[PDB]
RNA sequence: GUGCUCGCUUCGGCAGCACAUAUACUAAACGAUACAGAGAAGAUUAGCAUGGCCCCUGCGCAAGGAUGACACGCAAAUUCGUGAAGCGU
RNA sequence: GGCCUCCGAACG
RNA sequence: GUAAGAGCCUCCUUGAUGAUGUCAUACUUAUG
C-alpha cells in the first residue's frame, strides 16, 4: 500500500495504550494448569 | 497434472493429483505427527509474530496517531553497487561507481502533496481450485420434484 | 556504507575530473440532370414561375445554375460562396435569389444577370433559408439558424428584420403559409411549431416527442393539409390549421429515412405523393387513397430528394441524390 | 460452448483442459471431455479422459459409456482391460 | 533501495551525490506516489530526476530517468515494437490498469534492482538495437533547458543563472529532448525515424580462419535453400557458397553482408561475380 | 489570507470574508449555491478565534498607534474584553466553551464591580481582565488542540476530498431494525441454500419473497 | 463533448474494454492459431445494411 | 580572498594555518443560460434501508443535501401421439 | 440569619 | 411553490379513406 494515510478522525485517538496482564490474585496460568 | 499450476504459483496449492481424495491409512498415535512440534517452534513463531506485528503495528499505529513521528532519520545510505550490471562502453566510473544516498527533507506545514481519493475497488480475480469433493447422487424424479 | 569524509574527497576529485583508477401511374426515368457535381447536392431549387430553370446547390460550395426543361442543357456557373451552401432560396420573380452558407454567411445571388447579388453574413450558421410569401415586395426573408430562433431578415434595407424563439431546439426548416399570419417551423427539438412571425410572437408548438427531426416538410398546393416525413421513416400528414383541432391529415408509411433530410415530392393531382428513400431508392406513394403507390429504386447513391412539375395534369417528377441527380417522367 | 463455436477451437480445447484442471464437477468434465474427444483427438482424448476418470472417483454411466465409445472406436482389446479395471474398482452385479 | 538509474543518466563521475525524496509527484503512468531522486551528472549541468514510479519503471522495464528501451540503451518505442509486437495496455482507465499492475507486481515474486545481469540466450533484436545504439550519448541530455528570456535579451542574470544563452534550436522538427517528453509510448518518434534509418547465385565469404569450417557455412547457408556447392579456400580464408536457385542466394546474400558472425567472428561476404570472368 | 485561501481553494464567490470576521453573501447566492456555501462550523470556529484574535489585535494596535488610549486602552481592554469579549463574534462554534466561560466572564464582572465599588464608578473603570484573558486563553489552550485536529483533518480532507465508502453502519434510531431484517434475510439465504442438497439454483432466490412476505403478513396479521 | 467520463462507461471505447487477462495452453506461445482466429474474426464482421 | 604567523631574505615577494562543494516542488469539478419540474398498484407525502465505474456539506465511526441523487421480467435443453409423400434387401 | 437551575447557533 | 441535469459563452417483396360547430362529463394552471 504505502498510501491512504492522510487525515484522522474521532474515536481513533490513542486509547488503552497499556494492556493488563493477568494478576496472580485473579487468574494464574500455572495455577490453572495445576488446578483442582 | 502440472497444468493446474498455471498462473501464479508459489508455495501452497496441495491439489494436483486425486491421491488426496481418500486419507492415508487411519488415525495412529505418534508424537511428532499427532501432536505438534516442540515449544521452541511456538516460541520462535510467537517472537516472529511479535516482530512482524511490531513493524506493521508500528507503521500503522504510528501513522494513525499523528504524534509527528520523529525528526527525520539517519540513513547516510552510502550505496556501492553495480549500475544494473550495464557493462557499457569504456567506463562510466570507478569500480561499481558508488554514490552517496541520504534521507529526504522533512514535511512542511502543508499536509497536501499528492491527492488521489480515486475509486478502483477490487478488480483482480482469484485463481480457481479443483472441486475436490465426492460427487453425490442426484434427486431423480421424486426428491427433485419434492 | 563508506565514510562521508572519503566521499567528500571523491566528489572533489570528481569536480576536478580525476579518472585515476590507482390503376396507378408508373413514371419512368426521363433524362439525367444537366451537368453535375462531384460533391453531394446541397440543395435542389427551381424557377417557380418558369419551371425550366433549376438551381442546383452542391457541397462543392459553388452554386450551379441549370437550364433543364426541354432542349436539355444547364444555365451557367455561379461562384462567390465562402463555404458549402447550407440552404438555397429565390425571389418570387426569379431574378433575385438568397443563399445560406455554412460559413454562417447568407449571400444573395443574382442569376439572370449571369452573376450573383451580394455577400452577407449572420450571427450563426443558418439552418434554413426561405423567401417571404404574400406581399410581392418581401424585403425580409424567413430564415433560421443554430441559435434556435426563427428570424426574418430585412435585406434591401441594409439590415435584417426580426428574431423570435419558438422553441429551444435549433430550427431545422421554416415554411410560411399563405395566411401570412403563421409560418410552420420545424426544429431539431422534434417539436413542430407554427409561429406567428411578422408579429414578434409566434403561434403554437406541438408534438415534441414525435415527428423525429425534420427530414421532410411540405404542404399541399390547396393548403388543406401539410405532410412531414419523419426520421423513423414515418410520414405524418397533418391536417392544416384552421379549426379547433387545426392539425392532423392522415398517416403515410412505407418510406425509408437514413437520417438525412430528404426533399419531399408529390403529384398534386389530388392523387400522389412521392419522395426519396434513405437507402437511395425512389419512393412512389399514392396519397388520396390513404395508401402509397410503389417503391422503385432509381439512384445508386443516397437519395437527396425529388421535385415535381407544375400543376396542370400528370407530367413528370425530377429527382436528385448525393453526387448525381436524375429526372423521371 | 461460445469459444467452441469459434473457428480457432484450439484455445477452446485448451480452455477445456483448463476446466479439467479446474473443478471437474463430474458433469462438465466428462461431458466436455466427450465433446472434445468427439471433436478430435480420439486416442488422446480417450487417454486423458481415462486418466482423469481413473484419477478422482469411479463412474457408472460415464465409465460404461466411455468404455463403450472406446470399444466401438477401433478395438475392444484395451476396452476389455479398462472394463476389468473399472469393474474391479466398483464391483457389482451390473 | 535506489531507483533504476541506468548508466546513461549516471554520468562519467564515479562518485555522485544523490538526494532521495520519500513522497514526490505522482507518476505520469502509474499515477501513484513514489520516491523522487535528484542528482547532477555534470559539473555545471542541471540536476536530474525520475518521474517514473516503481510500478511505472517495472512495467516498461526502463530507466527511471532516461527511460530508454530495456537495458539495451535504445529508444523505447522502436525496440519495444521489435521485441514481439506490443504486449501492453497503457491506453485508458488507469483504475483498470491499477488492478493489472497491482496484481502484476504483487503476483510476481521474481524481480530485483541490480543483483543480476545478462543471463539470456542471444536475442532477435540485439543486433538491430546494438547497431542502433551509440556509446554513452550524454551530450546535451541535461543542462541546456532553452530559455526565451536570453533569446530576446530580457534576461538580467544571463549566464550566471541556469539555462545558458544560445541554447534553443529551430522550431521545425522534433527537439530531441522535450519532443519525446510530450508523449510517452504514443508517438512513433525518432525511435521510429532512426529505426527506419537503421534498417537501411554465388556468395563469397571472407574472414573464416581455422575456427570456421565448411560444415558451419554449409549448415548456415543451407537454411535459406538448396546450395549447389561450396568452395573452401584455407589459403585465402574464404569460401564460395553456390546455390541452385538465386532466391536463397539473394536472401542469404543481403542478410549475409556484414551481418554474419560465425563462432563469434564477423565475416565479410560479397556477392559473387557471375560475369563469366 | 487564511480565509481567503479557504474560499480560494474551492471556487465559490458566494460571499466575502471580512477582516471584521464577517463573511457576507454579496451576490446573494441561494439554492445549489446555498447548499454549496455552508462554512458555518469550522470556518465559523476560525472566524471566532480570528474574531477575538484580530479583535484584541486591532485593539492593541489602535492603543499603541494612531488614536491615543492609555487608560482608555486598559479601559476598553478589561471592559470590552468582558462584555464585548463575552459577546463578540464567537457564539455558535463555542457552545459550552463560551457558556461556562461566559459565566466566568460574569464572575469577572462581579470582580469588576467588586474591586472598584464605593468611592466612584461609571464606565470602563479598568480592573484589568487579563485574569479572564487567561481564562479564555485556557479555553483556547484546551480548544486549540480540538480546533487544531479539526482544521487539520478538515483542511486535509479539503485538498484530498471525500474518500470512498467508509462503512459506518448501525446508526440505531429506526435503522437498527432494517439492519436486523437484512441480516435476518442474509443467514436465511445461506441456510436456505444449505437446506436442499442439490435442488435448483435460481429457485432458492424466489423463496426469499414467499417466506419473507409470508412471515410479514403471517406474524403481523392473524 | 468533454472527454472525461460521459453518459457511457468511463473511458470505454470498445477496444480492449475491461481487463481481458490472458490464456496459455501448455508451456508455449500459439501464434498462427491466434492469427487464424483473427482472420476468421475479421471474416465474421462484414459491412452492409441490416 | 581575508585574517594571522617574519615561517623564509627585500613595506608589497614566497611559505604555512583558519574559514571549504549552496539552489531545485530552483527563474523564465465549479461559473453563465433556455428548458421543465419531481418515487412506493385511484390523490398526496413521512422516512429509514442495499451495491457502485456518482458525489458535495460536514473536525468527525455525529449527521445533513425532494426517501442526497443512480438504480425493468431470459432459462446451461427435451420427450411422446396423428396424418400425407418418397425409398426398401 | 443568607442559599437565586434559567441563559443559543446552525442545519434540516 | 423546487431539490437535480444538458450544450452553444456494383442488384428487391404479402395494398383497409377525407373538409362545414354547439350542451351533462373527465384531466392539466403559482389569476380568488
Amino acid at each position: 500500500l504505502s498510501q491512504l494515510s492522510k487525515q484522522y478522525s474521532s474515536r481513533d485517538l490513542p486509547s488503552h495504550t497499556k494492556i493488563k496482564y493477568r494478576q496472580t490474585t485473579q487468574d494464574a496460568p500455572e495455577e490453572v494448569r495445576n488446578r483442582d | 497434472d502440472a497444468i493446474a499450476r498455471q498462473g501464479q504459483s508459489k508455495d501452497k496449492v496441495i491439489y494436483s493429483k486425486y491421491t488426496d481424495l481418500v486419507p492415508k491409512e487411519v488415525m495412529n498415535a505418534d508424537d511428532p505427527d499427532l501432536q505438534r512440534p516442540d515449544e521452541e517452534a511456538i516460541k520462535e513463531i510467537t517472537e516472529k509474530t511479535r516482530v512482524a506485528l511490531e513493524k506493521s503495528v508500528s507503521q500503522k499505529v504510528a501513522a494513525a496517531m499523528p504524534v509527528r513521528a520523529a525528526d527525520k532519520l539517519a540513513p547516510a545510505q552510502y550505496i556501492r553497487y553495480t549500475p544494473s550490471q550495464q557493462g557499457v562502453a569504456f567506463n562510466s566510473g570507478a569500480k561499481q561507481r558508488v554514490i552517496r544516498m541520504v534521507e529526504m527533507q522533512k514535511d512542511p506545514m502543508e499536509p497536501p502533496r499528492f491527492k488521489i481519493n480515486k475509486k478502483i475497488p477490487r478488480g483482480p480475480p482469484s485463481p480457481p481450485a479443483p472441486v475436490m469433493h465426492s460427487p453425490s447422487r442426484k434427486m431423480t424424479v421424486k426428491e427433485q420434484q419434492e | 556504507p563508506a565514510h562521508i569524509n572519503d566521499f567528500m574527497f571523491e566528489q572533489q576529485r570528481r569536480t576536478f575530473a580525476t579518472y585515476g583508477y590507482a390503376k396507378c401511374y408508373l413514371p419512368k426515368k426521363q433524362i439525367h440532370v444537366w451537368s453535375g457535381h462531384t460533391k453531394g447536392v446541397s440543395a435542389v431549387r427551381l424557377f417557380p414561375l418558369s419551371g425550366h430553370l433549376l438551381l442546383s446547390c452542391s457541397m462543392d460550395c459553388k452554386i450551379k445554375l441549370w437550364e433543364v426543361y426541354g432542349e436539355r442543357r444547364c444555365l451557367r456557373t455561379f461562384i462567390g460562396h465562402s463555404k458549402a451552401v447550407r440552404d438555397i432560396c429565390f425571389n418570387t420573380a426569379g431574378t433575385q435569389f438568397l443563399s445560406a452558407a455554412y460559413d454562417r454567411y447568407l449571400k444573395l445571388w443574382d442569376t439572370e444577370t449571369g452573376q450573383c447579388i451580394s455577400r452577407f453574413t449572420n450571427r450563426k450558421v443558418p439552418y434554413c433559408v426561405k423567401f417571404n410569401p404574400d406581399e410581392d415586395k418581401q424585403n425580409l426573408f424567413v430564415a433560421g439558424m443554430s441559435d434556435k430562433k426563427i428570424v426574418q431578415w430585412d435585406i434591401r434595407s441594409g439590415e435584417i428584420v426580426q428574431e423570435y424563439d419558438r422553441h429551444l431546439g435549433a430550427v431545422n426548416t421554416i415554411v410560411f403559409v399563405d395566411e401570412n399570419r403563421r409560418f410552420v417551423s420545424t426544429s431539431d427539438d422534434k417539436s413542430l411549431r407554427v409561429w406567428e412571425w411578422d408579429i414578434p410572437v409566434d403561434f403554437k408548438y406541438i408534438a415534441e416527442p414525435s415527428m423525429h427531426s425534420m427530414p421532410a416538410v411540405t404542404l399541399s398546393p390547396n393548403g388543406k393539409w401539410l405532410a412531414c416525413q419523419s426520421m423513423d421513416n414515418q410520414i405524418l400528414i397533418f391536417g392544416a390549421q384552421n379549426r379547433f383541432r387545426l392539425n392532423k391529415k392522415k398517416i403515410f408509411k412505407g418510406h425509408m429515412v437514413a437520417g438525412y433530410a430528404c426533399q419531399v415530392d408529390f403529384s398534386p393531382d389530388m392523387s400522389y405523393v412521392i419522395s426519396g428513400d434513405g437507402n437511395g431508392k425512389l419512393n412512389i406513394w399514392d396519397w388520396k387513397t390513404t395508401k402509397l403507390y410503389s417503391r422503385f429504386k432509381a439512384h445508386d447513391k443516397v437519395c437527396i430528394g425529388a421535385v415535381w412539375h407544375p400543376h396542370e395534369t400528370s407530367k413528370v417528377i425530377t429527382c436528385g441524390w448525393d453526387g448525381l441527380i436524375k429526372l423521371w417522367d | 460452448e461460445m469459444e467452441m463455436k469459434n473457428r480457432q477451437v484450439n484455445h477452446a480445447r485448451n480452455i477445456w483442459d483448463r476446466a479439467i484442471t479446474t473443478l471437474p464437477r463430474v458433469n462438465q468434465f466428462w461431458y466436455k471431455y466427450t465433446y472434445m474427444e468427439e471433436m478430435l483427438g480420439n486416442v488422446a482424448g480417450a487417454r486423458q479422459v481415462f486418466e482423469r476418470w481413473m484419477e478422482w472417483q469411479p463412474e457408472e454411466q460415464a465409465w460404461h459409456s466411455y468404455i463403450n465409445f472406446e470399444l466401438r472406436y477401433k478395438e475392444v482389446d484395451r476396452a476389455r482391460t479398462i472394463y476389468e479395471r473399472f469393474v474391479l474398482v466398483h464391483p457389482d452385479v451390473k | 533501495d535506489f531507483p533504476i538509474l541506468c548508466q546513461t543518466c549516471l554520468g562519467e563521475n564515479p562518485y555522485i551525490r544523490m538526494t532521495k525524496e520519500k513522497y514526490g509527484k505522482e507518476c505520469k503512468i502509474c499515477a501513484r506516489p513514489f520516491t523522487v531522486f535528484r542528482w547532477c551528472p555534470g559539473v555545471r549541468m542541471r540536476f536530474k530526476k525520475t518521474e517514473v514510479c516503481q510500478t511505472c519503471s517495472k512495467l516498461k522495464n526502463v530507466c527511471q530517468t532516461c527511460l530508454l528501451d530495456l537495458e539495451y540503451g535504445l529508444p523505447i518505442q522502436v525496440r519495444d515494437a521489435g521485441l514481439s509486437f506490443k504486449d501492453d495496455m497503457p491506453k485508458s482507465d488507469v483504475n483498470k490498469e491499477y488492478y493489472t499492475q497491482n496484481m502484476e507486481r504483487e503476483i510476481s515474486n521474481s524481480d530485483g534492482t541490480r543483483p543480476v545481469g545478462m543471463l539470456g540466450k542471444a536475442t532477435s533484436t540485439s543486433d538491430m538495437l546494438l547497431k542502433l545504439a551509440r556509446t554513452t550519448p550524454y551530450y546535451k541530455r541535461n543542462r541546456p533547458h532553452i530559455c526565451s528570456f536570453w533569446v530576446k535579451g530580457e534576461c538580467k542574470r544571463g549566464e550566471e543563472c541556469p539555462y545558458r544563452h544560445e541554447k534553443p534550436t529551430d522550431p521545425d522538427d522534433p527537439l530531441a529532448d522535450q519532443n519525446i517528453k510530450d508523449r510517452y509510448y504514443g508517438i512513433n518518434d525518432p525511435v521510429a525515424d532512426k529505426l527506419l534509418k537503421r534498417a537501411s547465385t554465388t556468395l563469397y565469404v571472407g574472414g573464416l580462419g581455422d575456427t570456421i569450417t565448411e560444415t558451419d557455412l554449409r549448415n548456415h547457408f543451407y537454411q535459406f535453400g538448396e546450395i549447389r556447392t561450396i568452395t573452401v579456400v584455407q589459403r585465402q580464408q574464404c569460401a564460395f557458397i553456390q546455390f541452385a536457385t538465386r532466391q536463397a542466394a539473394e536472401v542469404a546474400a543481403e542478410k549475409s553482408f556484414n551481418k554474419l558472425i560465425v563462432n563469434g567472428r564477423r565475416l565479410n561476404v560479397k556477392w559473387g561475380r557471375s560475369q563469366a570472368a | 489570507n487564511m480565509l481567503n485561501l479557504l474560499i480560494h481553494r474551492k471556487n465559490l464567490n458566494y460571499l466575502h470574508l471580512d477582516y471584521n470576521f464577517n463573511l457576507k453573501p454579496v451576490k446573494t447566492l441561494t439554492t445549489k449555491e446555498r447548499k454549496k456555501s455552508r462554512f458555518g462550523n469550522a470556518f465559523h470556529l476560525c472566524r471566532e478565534v480570528l474574531r477575538l484574535t484580530k479583535l484584541v489585535v486591532d485593539s492593541h494596535v489602535q492603543y499603541r498607534l494612531g488614536n491615543v488610549d492609555a487608560f482608555q486602552l486598559a479601559d476598553g481592554l478589561q471592559y470590552i474584553f468582558a462584555h464585548v469579549g463575552q459577546l463578540t463574534g464567537m457564539y455558535r462554534y463555542k457552545y459550552k466553551l463560551m457558556r461556562q466561560i461566559r459565566m466566568c466572564k460574569d464572575l469577572k464582572h462581579l470582580i469588576y464591580y467588586r474591586f472598584n465599588t464605593g468611592p466612584v464608578g461609571k464606565g470602563p473603570g479598568c480592573g484589568f481582565w487579563a485574569a479572564g484573558w487567561r481564562v479564555w486563553l485556557f479555553f483556547m489552550r484546551g480548544i486549540t488542540p480540538l480546533l487544531e485536529r479539526w482544521l487539520g483533518n478538515l483542511l486535509a480532507r479539503q485538498f484530498e476530498g471525500r474518500h470512498s465508502k467508509g462503512v459506518a453502519k448501525t446508526v440505531t434510531k429506526q435503522r437498527v431494525e432494517s439492519h436486523f431484517d437484512l441480516e435476518l434475510r442474509a443467514a436465511v439465504m445461506h441456510d436456505i441454500l444449505d437446506m436442499m442438497p442439490e435442488g435448483i439454483k435460481q429457485n432458492k432466490a424466489r423463496t426469499i419473497l414467499q417466506h419473507l412476505s409470508e412471515a410479514w403478513r403471517c406474524w403481523k396479521a392473524n | 463533448r468533454k472527454r472525461k467520463r460521459g453518459v457511457d462507461y468511463n473511458a470505454e471505447i470498445p477496444f480492449e474494454k475491461k481487463p481481458a487477462l490472458g490464456f496459455y495452453d501448455t508451456s508455449e506461445e500459439n501464434y498462427q492459431a491466434l492469427d487464424a482466429d483473427f482472420r476468421k474474426l475479421r471474416q465474421q464482421d462484414l459491412d452492409g445494411e441490416l
